[PDB]
């Protein structure tokens, strides 16, 4: 799961 | 002291982007997943990593 | 620029 | 090794600043927040990095 | 150069 930037 | 070189040209969307065009090189400052925050001419701004590769 | 607008902002 | 060259001609106001001509290309050693430290005309010193852009291969 | 006057004076 990426980070949201 | 990172360094990339932009593979296409971005123009800027909101006041904290960078602008640049091909080839221009911009010092990276910090890295997230989608975008980048560095560094042009002194100038300040994000961009999406996808528009760079590094040197 | 670690406290700055442009940076804390963020992209989006 | 990093490159800057310069978009406008800059001259030194201190003693540990560079000078130099619109297109000449510096050797950047290292920076500040809106400075960089670097080397050209067999000198080392500053000069602010919106006087430059750098440039690779 | 890193531990010389001119560099660790900084620009200003």
């Amino acid at each position: 799961v990426m980070g949201p930037w | 002291l990172l360094q990339a070189q932009a593979l296409y040209p971005w123009r800027a969307k909101k006041d904290n982007h960078l602008n640049f065009n091909k080839n221009d090189v911009i010092t990276v400052l910090e890295q997230q997943d989608m975008w980048w925050f560095g560094e042009v001419q002194g100038q300040k701004g994000w961009f999406p990593k996808s528009y760079v590769k590094l040197i």
